[PDB]
């Protein structure tokens, strides 16, 4: 699994 | 590499990693960095352990975004906007001269590499 992306 | 607020340099947890040149306050803007975007599946292997995601999209941040470490007790955050076009890492408490910067990379990550031991 790759990285998270929080969104703003 | 390097800036006026931080440097790149050998990290104890593995590789290099992102450190601060100055004091940072908490909350306060440490990087921010344009991603380059497309689907997950056209991104081959090279990457694999340094993309960011968001459904089917991966995203590589340019600048020093793919450089900073994980830490299961992070001084730093992350953020991607809509379409993951920019990532900007801030602060989640103060940061003195030498310390290294790091972030979350999500649980997944970790967990989906067994092999690998996390610092
Ligand atoms: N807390 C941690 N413990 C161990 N390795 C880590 C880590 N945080 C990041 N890494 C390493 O960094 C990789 C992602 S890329 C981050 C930059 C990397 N250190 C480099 O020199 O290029 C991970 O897959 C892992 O190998």
């Amino acid at each position: 699994a790759r990285k998270s992306a929080p969104a703003t | 590499m390097f800036n006026d607020r931080v440097i790149v340099k050998k990290s104890p947890l593995g590789g290099y990693g992102v450190f601060a040149r100055k004091s940072f306050e908490k909350g306060e803007l440490v990087e921010e960095c344009l991603c380059i975007v497309r689907h997950n599946d056209d991104w081959g292997t090279a990457l694999e352990d340094y993309l960011f995601s968001r459904k089917n999209m991966s995203a590589m941040a340019l600048g020093f975004g793919a450089i900073f470490n994980h830490s299961k007790d992070p001084n730093a955050r992350h953020e991607l906007t809509a379409g993951l076009k920019r990532m900007r890492i801030f602060t989640i408490k103060p940061i003195a001269i030498g310390e290294e910067i790091t972030i979350s990379y999500g649980d997944d990550y970790w967990l989906s590499r067994p092999r690998l031991t996390q610092n």
